This record gives structure tokens, C-alpha cells and sequence, in this order.
């Protein structure tokens, strides 16, 4: 859950590799794209509510 | 002689050089260890929450 400890974005899931004289991460990230604009607002009034 | 007082005199400071190379190692690791645990807070803490 700690931001960017594993990989550059969200986190899903890794898997190890052996090395001579070390290890190998493989981290599978998820990240987002093809963004819009809208419209925001706080809340909504009803009824006085 | 002015060979066994050269002597003398290279190997005092030689040994005086090897000290201030070992203590500025030693520095210099733990100024890195600083610098990681610094990088680690900035790269957790200001790009998202704790």
C-alpha cells in the first residue's frame, strides 16, 4: 500500500527471479489513462436536506 | 641519509593519509543511510499518505 516501494503506480502482484549473485523483482503495475473534464460539485441539496 | 630521513617522513605521512581516508569512508556510508531513509519519507509521505 506504500506508494511507489514496488514499481511506478498501483500494485498488483510480483514474482522472483534467481541471479548469480543476487535477486530479480518482476512487478506487474496497473496504471490509467484516456482522461476527461466533467462537471464536479460537493453535494446536493434536496428538500432542504 | 637524506634517503632514510625521506623515508621517514613518506612513511609518517602515508600513514597519517590512510587514517583520514578510512574516517571519511565511514562518514560517507552513513551519510548515504541518511539519504536513503530521507528519499523513502519524501517518496512515501508527500506523494500520497501515511
Amino acid at each position: 500500500k506504500r506508494v511507489d516501494f514496488c514499481g511506478k503506480g498501483y500494485h498488483l502482484m510480483s514474482f522472483p527471479q534467481s541471479a548469480p549473485h543476487g535477486v530479480v523483482f518482476l512487478h506487474v503495475t496497473y496504471v490509467p489513462a484516456q482522461e476527461k473534464n466533467f462537471t464536479t460539485a460537493p453535494a446536493i441539496c434536496h428538500d432542504g436536506k | 641519509e637524506a634517503e632514510v630521513q625521506i623515508d621517514r617522513l613518506i612513511t609518517g605521512r602515508l600513514q597519517s593519509l590512510q587514517t583520514y581516508v578510512t574516517q571519511q569512508l565511514i562518514r560517507a556510508a552513513e551519510i548515504r543511510a541518511s539519504a536513503n531513509l530521507a528519499a523513502t519519507k519524501m517518496s512515501e509521505c508527500v506523494l500520497g499518505q501515511s
